[PDB]
């Protein structure tokens, strides 16, 4: 998990230019997979930015999944 | 109550066994038409073999 | 409130007088007929078994 | 043509249970049963009948009542000249699905197709839960002929269909 | 096509599987000729001893059974 | 003679409405009366299979995707039974047509009265939402109902809904007109199908429950809701240049989102 | 500390108030059986009564959803148990309008409140015999639902009193409705194997959808009373209603007992025929939805249309499969038509 956070900036990178609704979903499964393996500083430095940021998602579906993951991962 | 209670115990008791004696009788009641039922079941695939 | 405490105390005392009124069922009576059915149950849980 | 004058295709709507086939066998080959059999898909039988010195050849088709073996669109009742709507009189649940068969009727049959309610098993007078006079008063605001038929013992079982090829010969 | 086993067995060409399969109850008889529906709705099967049995090709299920009065082969 | 073959279809991302389901009837015998059980549990002789022929059994739907439930389950009001169980009734589902996945399903349950506060479930069944090819379900349906068991919405379901399987479809397919009519053959076919119906009937102990999905009409047309998702059709603009821009970054000209998380808490 | 608590009380407190006054049932439902107890903490012992329970309450108006109504009683539990004591003077009267409800689902599960409130002591004591009062025509009740649920009630109530108020006050009740008076109804097993038979259905159907129900039982109730003796003789009905209803009712069984079983449940039957009819005063609105069609000229959504007669994503490429397909059957059937 000492290197994880270097992949999660590859995760990270991607998910302000997501287009489909599937991959939006699927960077808010990897989230959810990963966050219990980040420290806390990541999670919310690094990661609770990002689901705020699909909270304000296009498709309902990708804001309403944003919620549950920023519940768990919080 | 405590002398109603001790007769109504027993008054339990026996209603339950009523209903045990209800049930079981026609566990039997059902219990033996399966047997005419398979019997000649097997008495008919007796001949039929 | 005084009257609902009387009133009550008027209930407890008609079902004692209802109690005690009643004769107490003879536990023996009641009893054989739990005997009775007792032994008609197992002697059917033998015949069920069979 | 010599075989007959007419040919008249009556349908058989209604509930499961209702007495459909019953009733088919009863008017055709003049037999009862206990002895269910769900009918799937269509049936049918030909009579041939005498009315008003007319020889009319009724081919009366017989239908599914299950739901399980129904569908939305109903080819059946194309080409119908009458149809009769079966409900149970001893089952309140048919007798107000006759609503929804008429439906069917309307927007499946043509548009002038011959209408009959019958309430079989007429014969439980008993278990009847459906009288004579709400089932009357509602044919009638409808315009419908009704019958209470009995396929067990006959009952007025002919009548219902002569009633029918009667009133497709006066619209013919 | 009909086979000594008793499957009448429907090939396409076009493919290289099975459209359907009849297996005729050899009990009839030994299938010597069949022929099929114009229309395509049905088919008979002629046994050896005179059987002829009809299947329904829309719904692929047998409907008819006629033998032949002297058992006849067809 | 006909109208046209025109196919009309909505996305499902553009029909804005509750999915609506009809419980129609329950099919069936249930699991007889064992009384065997019953001199074990006494509790079981207080419970709609022993109590009457046809108990006042409910049914809930509920709407699951990738194993998730999506809202809560619906429940039919109530109904009493007497000789059939028909509820006839249309269910709003709390979720919309937007609002499905492709995998959507309606897991759903038959209960009964199992003594006081306790529902034992009769049966359950599952069907997806969508068909094979993603165009949400028309019409009636008969769906196999596993006894004794909760519908299951994981993925992949352990109660599908989904001889006489295949014989249904082409009755349905022959009462709707698809099939072509041959009368002389036809009565004949559909006598053999009774047989096996009635053989299956007492052959086994299967349930069905028919349900009904919703017709989208307008103007007298029918439309088939298919699965889309909004930008469907935004192919992006994919090139195969690398000649100056060796190394895509797909964050290149995005807000910093953790230092505004940083500005929004410091400043 | 206190300020920091104070403002994350508030935030939360709203945004439960937002949600519970949602455009949506099922949003305030979702509310409810999520963590609505546990959002009590937040509102604190007194706004959760003067807020959250106020808005709960409103709730029961909507007579068009059962569903909301029965989620209600659901979680009304864990609100009133939180509030405390203060909560069960404005829940009584409620508890009782979901026991006439129109939906029978909606008193089973008022019953089921009921019975949760009496286990967890939130019942004032006389309350609990006037609940006791009110449920126990329900052990006769033909819904099974409804009778198992009252069920659950008495034997809670018997487990909460003592012995001597399960003979002198709770007893006195279910005498009527039992076959013989067993002091161990406190189980269920007990109480249930002591029922009497429940008014049938269709007789109870018949009196419960008659549209002069009041006076079905006001003449049913003088039948009672010369059955009783309370009077020499009972003359006809003096309505053709009740007359033709009458001879409905005897006609298809209705036992003497079955008639004094309904007039126990005579309250429970007005009200809730009362019910009932005010909500089909509504339902004339809505009997588009019975049909199974869908009118999109309320939304005027794009329709699309294609002729059956001539990256990508997976739904585009999906849709194609599916129009394939549509186009092969029209096909199929037209030659498979055109052979015979
Ligand atoms: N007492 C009585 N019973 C009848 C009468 N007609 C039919 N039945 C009974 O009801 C059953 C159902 O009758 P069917 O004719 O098979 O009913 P159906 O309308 O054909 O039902 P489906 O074929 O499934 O649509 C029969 O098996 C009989 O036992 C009747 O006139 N009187
Ligand atoms: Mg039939």
């Amino acid at each position: 998990e000492n290197g994880l956070v270097i992949l999660v900036s590859v995760i990270t990178s991607c998910l302000q230019t997501l287009k489909y609704c599937d991959s939006k979903l699927a960077a808010l499964e990897l989230i959810l997979h990963l966050a219990p393996r980040l420290s806390v500083e990541i999670l919310l430095d690094r990661i609770t930015p990002y689901l705020l940021h699909f909270s304000n998602d296009s498709v309902p579906r990708v804001r309403a999944e944003a919620l549950r993951t920023l519940t768990k991962v919080l | 109550m405590e002398g109603k209670w001790i007769t109504d115990q027993l008054r339990w008791k026996i209603m339950s066994c009523k209903m045990r004696i209800e049930q079981l009788k026609q566990t039997i009641c059902k219990g033996n038409e399966e047997m005419e039922k398979n019997s000649e079941g097997l008495l008919k695939t007796k001949e039929k073999n | 409130q005084l009257n609902v405490t009387e009133n009550e105390c008027q209930n407890y005392k008609r079902c004692l007088e209802i109690l005690e009124q009643m004769n107490e069922d003879d536990s023996e009576q009641l009893q054989m007929e739990l005997k009775e059915l007792a032994l008609e149950e197992e002697r059917l849980i033998q015949e069920l078994e069979d | 043509n010599p075989e007959y004058d007419y040919l008249f295709k009556l349908l058989l709507i209604g509930d499961s249970g209702v007495g459909k086939s019953c009733l088919l066998l009863r008017f055709a080959d003049d037999t009862y049963t206990e002895s269910y059999i769900s009918t799937i898909g269509v049936d049918f039988k030909i009579r041939t009948i005498e009315l008003d010195g007319k020889t009319i050849k009724l081919q009366i088709w017989d239908t599914a009542g299950l739901e399980r073996f129904r569908t939305i669109t109903s080819s059946y009742y194309r080409g119908a000249h009458g149809i009769i709507v079966v409900y149970d009189v001893t089952d309140q649940e048919s007798f107000n699905n006759v609503k929804q068969w008429l439906q069917e009727i309307d927007r499946y049959a043509s548009e002038n197709v011959n209408k009959l309610l019958v309430g079989n098993k007429c014969d439980l007078t008993t278990k009847k839960v459906v009288d004579y006079t709400t089932a009357k008063e509602f044919a009638d605001s409808l315009g419908i002929p009704f019958l209470e038929t009995s396929a067990k013992n006959a009952t007025n079982v002919e009548q219902s269909f002569m009633t029918m090829a009667a009133e497709i010969k006066k619209r013919m | 096509y009909a086979t000594v086993n008793g499957s009448l067995v429907g090939w396409d060409l076009r493919s290289s599987s099975n459209a359907w399969t009849l297996k005729h109850d050899l009990k009839s008889g030994l299938i010597t000729s069949f022929a099929v529906d114009i229309h395509q709705c049905w088919l008979c099967i002629g046994t050896s001893s005179g059987t002829m049995a009809c299947w329904d090709m829309r719904f692929q299920l047998p409907i008819s059974s006629h033998c032949h009065p002297s058992r006849a082969r067809i | 003679m006909g109208e046209a073959e025109k196919f009309h279809y909505i996305y499902s991302c553009d029909l804005d409405i509750n999915v609506q389901l009809k419980i129609g009837s329950l099919e069936g015998k249930r699991e007889q009366k064992s009384y065997k059980a019953v001199l074990e549990d006494p509790m079981l002789k207080f419970s709609g299979l022993y109590q009457e022929t046809c108990s006042d059994l409910y049914v809930t739907c509920q709407v699951f995707a990738e194993g998730k439930p999506l809202a809560l389950p619906v429940r039919t009001s109530y109904k009493a039974f007497s000789t059939r169980w028909n509820w006839n009734e249309w269910l709003k589902l709390p979720v919309k047509y937007p609002d499905l996945p492709r995998n959507a399903q309606v897991a759903l349950t038959i209960w009964d009265v199992y003594g006081p506060g306790k529902a034992v479930p009769v049966g359950g069944t599952t069907v997806s939402l969508f068909g094979k090819y993603g165009m949400f379900r028309q019409g009636m349906h008969d769906l196999k109902v596993w006894p004794n068991v909760e519908a299951d919405g994981s993925e992949p379901t352990k109660t599908p809904g989904r001889q006489m399987s295949r014989l249904a479809k082409l009755t349905k397919a022959h009462r709707q007109g698809h099939m072509v009519k041959v009368d002389w053959l036809d009565r004949l076919t559909f006598r053999e199908i009774e047989m096996i119906n009635e053989s299956e009937k007492r052959s086994s102990n299967f349930m069905y429950l028919m349900v009904e999905f919703r017709c989208v009409k307008c103007d007298d047309k029918e439309y088939g809701i298919v699965y889309y998702e909004k930008d469907g059709d935004e192919s992006s603009p994919i090139l195969t240049s690398f000649e100056l821009v060796k190394v895509p970054d797909p964050q290149m000209s995005m807000e910093n989102l953790v230092e505004s998380k940083h500005h929004k808490l410091a400043r | 500390y206190d300020t920091e608590l104070q403002a994350l009380h508030e935030m939360v407190q709203q945004k439960v108030v937002t949600l519970l006054s949602d455009p949506e049932n099922i949003v305030k439902q979702t509310l409810m059986e999520n963590g609505i107890t546990r959002l009590c903490v937040f509102f604190g012992r007194q706004k959760a009564n003067d807020v959250l329970l106020s808005h709960m309450i409103t709730f029961l108006n909507d007579k068009n959803d059962w569903h909301l109504r029965g989620a209600f009683f659901d979680s009304i539990v864990g609100v009133a148990a939180y509030v405390g004591w203060q909560s069960s003077s404005i829940l009584k009267p409620l508890l009782q309008q979901g026991l006439s409800d129109a939906e029978e689902f909606v008193i089973v599960k008022a019953l089921y409140a009921l019975t949760c409130m009496c286990q967890l002591g939130l019942l004032q004591k006389p309350h609990v015999y006037e609940f006791a009062s009110d449920i126990a025509p329900f052990l006769c009740h033909p819904n099974l639902w409804i009778r198992y649920g009252a069920v659950g009630f008495i034997t809670v109530v018997a487990r909460q009193i003592s012995t001597a108020d399960v003979y002198c006050k709770l007893m006195p009740y279910l005498d009527p409705y039992i076959t013989q008076p067993i002091i161990q109804i406190e189980r269920k097993l007990v109480l249930l194997s002591v029922l009497k038979e429940p008014v049938s259905r269709s007789i109870f159907d018949y009196a419960l959808r008659s549209k002069d129900i009041t006076s079905l039982f006001r003449h049913l109730h003088m039948r009672q009373k010369k059955r009783n003796g309370s009077l020499p003789d009972c003359p006809p009905p003096e309505d053709p209603a009740i007359a033709q209803l009458l001879k409905k009712l005897l006609s298809q069984g209705m036992t003497e007992e079955e008639e004094d079983k309904l007039l126990a449940l005579k309250d429970f039957m007005m009200k809730s025929n009362k019910a009932k009819a005010n909500i089909v005063d509504q339902s004339h609105l809505h009997d588009s939805s019975q049909k199974g069609v869908i009118d999109l000229a309320a939304l005027g959504i794009t329709g699309r249309q294609v002729d059956l007669v001539k990256r990508i994503t997976t739904c585009k490429t999906e849709l194609q499969q599916l129009i394939q397909q549509k186009r092969e059957q029209c096909n199929a059937e037209r030659i498979a038509k055109q052979m015979m």
